[PDB]
């Protein structure tokens, strides 16, 4: 569940 | 001395 | 069942005064109001709360109700309440959950918590109701300070009440300490008077730890009332301003 | 590189807002200003700090510069600065150190600290893009209070946002709690107002822990802006004076 | 023995400033007043307390006397004193305890505590009195803040005193820090001026931990005086109200 | 780089 944005 | 419990004083 | 209280902070205080001493209790709700009563785990102290239905800014109770409550959880929920919040208690009508509703004073924030209840088997109801040899009324803060202080000296306190004044003695490995409070007589003091009603002199011994638990009700009342007779439990009474009281019974030593 | 800020408190306040969430971050310095950007160790959240050069009372940057900084160290150093001190960062030449100069507003006391920098050769990113379905502006203290509160109830908050208002929900063992905020009729004050710019209603669950880390940015702004769309990370945004912003990105 | 002192806080603060630095000490009560002199367990620092007898509201002294006490016990007892209490100290006994009486100023509360004494052998080796190379007078709070702040950086502080100002330096894992205090060129009749009386410049190194024990006496005075000469112990000096002084001596590194 | 004891500075 990485941010990335 | 003695640490009493309240059970002796409770009214059953 | 539905009870509305504008001074929600009261409730907060109440639970801060109970949550550490008793973790579970049953709430008797009736047309007369709310009664709680529960001894602590060690059977040495007993807590009795009474809030008359007339004290709430709204009250409606259709059936006698007895709801099992975990006071830790309810304390957590009341911690999410604001100090000036208007707090309403809502019961479903069946035995399911207890709703707590916190209205921010300006109506634009509303919180609703629904707390799971417990199934506890209630009983007893009765400390035996005495006429006491000594009744001391004093400021609550003063009492709190006295217990706090003497807990530094010893683990137990000897309350020696005579007509002139009351004495609080403790002894330990540091030494000992006496705190003497003289009765305020013709000197005009009201809230901060020390007034002693004595029939016979008393000299009882109690565990300071429990008292230091009781003093957590200090924010509820500007005075505390101590009722004493020999070889029977002590009554530490806090008036919940205009709507009732919160009293602690403590078995002696 | 030399950057001086009369209102040192802000810098203090920023480090406090960052140091616990990200221990080690790389500062990107240019004549445009400072851009800090980092994920936490779990890579769930993303902190993006921007401080444009115009906000500083003096700003020099010969060459675009990248400093590996331990933020707990820098915070410990900034606690040594008074709340009203004039704070000057200086890194003239990569000396493998960052100098901090705290000046008493009445000039009789001056401190200078030197901080060992870290080697962080993998670099940035920086994508604050998007149009969002819901954009909520609210008091920062209120949001903080709410995250803290619902942390009692559960470890996850459900944000349900519609035209009328926004709802914050939590469910746990003891029970459940819902905190409703209605869009206030008129905006005013140093902000007690709740504003909702909505294209489409949304509803997203986030971890309360991380939010409770974000709310450490409360001293920076009276307001906080929550930007949400489905299948994109929430953006908790605090405006920093007129010189920039602190944005937290939290994947749902 | 018998000594009364109206503002209790002083005493409280005095014992707050000592108890964690020195565990037990001997109180030299003479007609001239009260003198404590004791090194910490590690013999790196030396406390010299003086409380002249005329600074007391009431002072009596039959015999010169040496009372060995546990400062931790005494501090724990003074916690049970109100900040505005009138504190009486009384030890005129042959079976020696120390009586501490706390009179709440204008109310009916009187506390009395008995504290068991100890036999400690007095010595007072004493520091030779000299005129120092540098004398730095500054606000106490500032000194406290500096020692605390530099303890964030390193374990030892280098004090560089010249004519213009004084510098406090430290270095450790994080890196280093220098804090410069110029001599104050400011108006105000308040006590935040930094004044330096220098005969010759000094540069000396001291253990910050001990200084962080010293700074606990900050509540006692608005200024602190630092006295320095090459290769001799630092003197950190706080005025105790206006009735005496508290001196810390710190062997250099 | 080490701590000196105070004893040597006291009056003996």
């Amino acid at each position: 569940a990485g941010a990335g944005a | 001395a003695f640490q009493a419990k309240l059970d002796t004083f409770l009214w059953s | 069942f539905e009870a509305r209280l504008v001074q929600g902070s009261i409730l907060k205080k109440v639970l801060e005064a109970l949550k550490d001493l008793i973790n579970e209790a049953c709430w008797d709700i009736s047309s007369s109001g709310v009664n709680l009563q529960s001894m602590d785990s060690s059977h040495v102290s007993l807590v009795q709360l009474t809030l008359r239905s007339e004290g709430f800014d709204t009250y409606r109770c259709d059936r006698n109700l007895a709801m099992g409550v975990n006071l830790t959880s309810m304390s957590k929920i009341l911690k999410c309440a604001g100090n000036e919040d208007i707090i309403t208690l809502r019961a479903e009508d069946n035995a399911d959950t207890l709703a707590l509703v916190f209205e921010a004073p300006n109506q634009e924030k509303v919180s609703d918590y629904e707390m799971k209840l417990m199934d506890l088997d209630v009983e007893q109801l009765g400390i035996p109701e005495q006429e006491y040899s000594c009744v001391v009324k004093m400021p609550s803060g003063e009492f709190a300070r006295i217990c706090r202080d003497l807990s530094h000296i010893g683990d137990a306190v000897v309350i020696s009440c005579a007509k002139d004044g009351v004495k609080f003695s403790a002894s330990g490995e540091l030494g000992n300490g006496n705190i003497k409070l003289s009765q305020t007589s013709n000197v005009d003091k009201e809230e901060e008077a020390v007034t002693i009603e004595m029939n016979e002199p008393v000299q009882l011994t109690f565990a300071l730890r429990y008292l230091n638990f009781f003093t957590k009700a200090t924010p509820l009342s500007s005075t505390v009332t101590l009722s004493m007779s020999a070889d029977v439990p002590l009554v530490v009474e806090y008036k919940i301003a205009d709507m009732g009281h919160l009293k602690y019974y403590l078995a002696p030593k």
